[PDB]
């Protein structure tokens, strides 16, 4: 919005602010290791206790 | 000179008779500015500090 002004100024019309936001991208990795002996028991079946 | 009645109507009634420029580089007196708002005491009781 504007003041309307009496005194002789150069008047600001109807503004308007046209301002966008781009979003950010956070791309986050751990790594984590598994050893092969703990997944040759996990994929096979045990009959032994 | 004039009336005390009439220097304290002139102090506040947007004078302007002794201005300068508000936020200009060089200091410059004011081309009849009514949008800046200042008062002048050393103009009125006539004393520097």
């Amino acid at each position: 919005p504007t003041i309307a002004h009496g005194d002789g100024r150069r008047p600001s019309k109807q503004r308007t602010f046209i301002v966008v936001k781009n979003c950010h991208k956070h791309h986050i990795s751990t790594e984590m290791e598994l050893s092969m002996l703990d997944l040759e028991i996990l994929h096979s079946i045990p009959e032994t206790p | 000179n004039r009336g005390l009645y009439n220097m304290v109507n002139e102090y506040s009634q947007r004078l302007g008779g002794h201005p300068a420029t508000s936020n200009t580089e060089v200091q410059f007196v004011v081309i009849a500015g009514t949008d800046v708002f200042l008062e002048q005491p050393c103009s009125f009781l006539q004393e520097a500090f």
